[PDB]
């Protein structure tokens, strides 16, 4: 147990932090702080993934990846506009979370040999401070992966390649078996009467 | 990712149950971050993806929650008609429009080099691909474009929710495609396929790109009331392994994940084989799913049926039938000897690979760079099943006679290779286990740490698991969040004691207690 500012942090025998705060503003700052204590290099690299700046650290192997991330991503100002559309309190809590990450960054650069993890030392760079927009970047880098695909383009290519070899009527039938409109026998999580 | 929620009537204790199993790969530091959050009127324990200011897998004082990827149709590609005289102009609503152009600078570590690229947008979204030969550019529209922060807010509201009404309100605000699952201390369960789903033109085939000229635009987003959802479904539970929400829900170009042969069958089989269930039962179902050879459900009966027709003349076929019938359909290593326990599983794997090749190589071989990922998909092989079982298909791939010849030739070839390399007894065929490590690079495709070299058996399993019972007093249960809580490595190489101290739990199907009451937290 330790009181970081006015939040009590109990680390259990697996190292999991349990945070006891008097209000949400303090809670969410502590949440960002403990996550940075535990995972700062990972947080830094996930942010660089979304910003398209991985190649600054890992070189030309990541240039095309950085280009994709920038092509499909958002500017800081666009993200700030998103944050400004949230409920006041919610935006403020995301800001507190970023302030907690930044609090650990500030502590770590004062004692880098003890508090900056080995990857920063070995790759020869330092963590930067965080803003609320960077927290949104951490959400986008991972969640968007599960939503984003170009299968429509693959489907168009399948049909075109089948048509030019087999003709249109056969290609259409084959495609309908490959990518169906609706398989009425596919197992479902609910029944229509449950809706 | 998999999930289950069990209502009061299907649970042995009469308390609602929840099981989480998000599949986000295996890395060190881990993709998840576990935490306990406690402020006035808000008490919550569980994990979320790294960097998220909210819990996704866990429970607050009132409710437990989890999620699986929805696979719903939230991305459309628009085929822009380009001006033959100016490739930065596209035709939209009667007029040539200019693309928005953006120059971006990338600093690259060698000294450092600076390289510039230009990116374009249309009214539909970023330009992702060119077909210059066709005077086309392809742009990408996300239904959630610009609403990612509203999705964060919705998840935070789900954390703060106390009942179905408040959780459903949060669900209605989430804009990206997920399944959400809920269980509460009053015994309720609920399921929501969340996301903002566009109202599309009825003039287009939604498996292919949409013309971008303006006649086929989205017309807003459907009401959340039209998203698939259920509170306390009559069956008394919900299971999911990224499968279809409900019978008439469609997902356009990505229907390949929602076919008659679907991996969620492992969870359905397990729940339907039992009466009332407890968390131990849910763990047994997770174990089965994690080690199942998924093609067995529909394809092992087909194989046996064919071999049985010819077992009088072929003694090898009679032996295979006996071994296949006694096999429990798993690739498991219960005695921890480094070999899968059932030798016939090695035969079955090679039989399947041969059968899939023979079914499609002569027709789809030329497009297999695009179609193999469909016809041999990790969630199921529906088309192959329909062809081999003689069920209706649009194209006549193979007659029943031709399908049976494939099954037999694939058997003969697989058995001949095993006889040549291993011997005639199935115990000699047992394959060495496949292992996995928690490495340095996640699904975001960039390195985030140094990984771990500790090998464990590969499992088709969540990257964490929670098992939660919503008792009257509080959420109770158990969980595991490998590899460990803390990713820090000291400058000198010293590893945190919590870098990989949950790997043994994970590998050995053991768990740590779910902590909620502060008196328990203090002694944990
Ligand atoms: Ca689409
Ligand atoms: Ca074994």
């Amino acid at each position: 147990q330790k009181k970081v500012e006015n939040v009590t942090i109990i680390r259990d025998s697996y190292g999991v932090p349990h945070l006891y705060a008097k209000n949400k503003k303090d809670l969410y700052k502590a949440y960002g702080y403990v996550m940075a204590q535990d995972r700062l290099f990972q947080l830094e690299m996930f942010r660089r993934g979304n910003e398209g700046t991985v190649s600054e650290i890992f070189g030309e192997e990541y240039v095309t990846k950085d280009e994709q991330s920038r092509r499909d991503g958002y500017s800081d100002q666009e993200i700030q506009t998103m944050l400004n559309g949230l409920d006041r309190e919610t935006k403020q809590l995301i800001e507190q979370f970023a302030e907690g990450i930044t609090a650990y960054v500030n502590e770590a650069v004062k004692a880098p040999d003890q508090k900056l993890s080995k990857e920063f030392h070995d790759y020869g760079f330092l963590p930067r401070k965080w803003k609320a927009t960077d927290v949104v970047r951490l959400y986008m880098v991972s969640m968007t992966y599960f939503m984003d695909n170009h299968q429509e383009l693959k489907n168009a290519e399948i049909l075109a390649r089948l048509e030019r070899t087999y003709g249109k009527e056969k290609a259409v039938k084959m495609f309908d078996d490959l990518v169906w409109k609706n398989d009425l026998e596919a197992p479902t999580s609910i029944q229509p009467d449950d809706q | 990712s998999n999930a289950m929620i069990i209502g009061a009537k299907k649970s042995k204790s009469g308390n609602a149950l929840l099981f989480s199993g998000p599949q986000v790969g295996f890395v060190a530091p881990g993709f998840l971050y576990e935490v306990g959050l406690h402020s006035p009127g808000f008490d919550m324990e569980g994990s979320g993806f790294i960097g998220y200011p909210f819990i996704m897998f866990g429970a607050n004082q009132h409710l437990a929650l989890t999620a699986t990827a929805g696979y719903g149709n939230v991305t459309d590609i628009f085929e822009e008609k380009l001006n033959p005289a100016n490739s930065t102009q596209y035709f939209y609503k009667g007029k040539w429009r200019n693309m928005e152009k953006r120059t971006e600078t990338f600093i690259v570590r060698g000294k450092s080099k600076k390289i510039e690229e230009t990116f374009f947008h249309t009214v539909h979204g970023p330009v992702i691909s060119l077909d210059a030969a066709a005077n086309v550019a392809y742009s990408k529209s996300w239904s959630f474009r610009g609403t990612e922060a509203k999705s964060i807010q919705a998840y935070m509201k789900a954390n703060w929710a106390k009942n179905v009404k408040e959780f459903q309100q949060a669900a209605s605000e989430f804009t990206m495609s997920l399944n959400w699952y809920y269980a509460d201390k009053k015994g309720n369960i609920a399921y929501y396929h969340v996301g903002k789903y566009p109202i599309r033109s009825n003039q287009i085939d939604d498996r292919f790109p949409t013309p971008g000229t303006g006649e086929y635009e989205w017309k807003g987003f459907q009401s959340f009331a039209k998203n698939p959802q259920a509170i306390n479904p009559k069956k008394g539970y919900v299971v999911n392994w990224n499968n279809k929400p409900s019978k008439y829900w469609r997902n356009g170009e990505y229907s390949i994940v929602w076919g008659k042969d679907n991996r969620v069958q492992q969870f359905i089989n397990g729940i339907e084989a039992r009466g009332k269930v407890d968390l131990k039962d849910l763990n047994e179902i997770n174990y089965t799913a994690s080690f199942a050879q998924l093609r067995t459900h529909y394809f092992k009966p087909l194989l046996i049926k064919t071999l049985e027709k010819y077992q009088s003349e072929n003694k090898e076929y009679a032996y295979l039938v006996e071994q296949l019938r006694k096999w429990n359909n798993l690739k498991e290593d219960k005695n921890h000897d480094g070999y899968y326990d059932a030798g016939v599983a090695a035969f079955f794997d090679e039989w399947w690979n041969n059968t899939h090749d023979k079914l499609f190589n002569d027709s789809l071989g030329i497009v297999s760079d695009l179609t193999r990922e469909i016809t041999d998909h990790r969630m199921g092989a529906t088309l192959a099943y329909k062809v081999l079982s003689g069920e209706p298909t649009n194209y006549q791939w193979k007659s029943a006679a031709a399908a049976e010849l494939i099954i037999l030739e694939s058997t003969d070839e697989a058995l001949a290779k095993l006889h040549k390399e291993k011997g005639e007894e199935a115990d000699k065929w047992r394959a060495p286990i496949k292992t996995m490590t928690f490495g340095a690079k996640s699904l975001i495709a960039i390195p985030h740490g140094y990984g771990s070299k500790t090998e464990i058996i590969e499992m088709n399993r969540g990257s964490e698991n929670h098992y939660i019972e919503m008792t009257p007093k509080q959420p109770e249960g158990f969980n595991v969040t490998p590899p460990g809580q803390i990713g820090f490595i000291h400058k000198d190489g010293t590893l945190s004691e919590h870098y990989e101290d949950q790997l043994s739990l994970y590998a050995n199907w053991k768990f740590k207690p779910f902590l909620f009451d502060k008196k328990d937290v203090k002694r944990a």
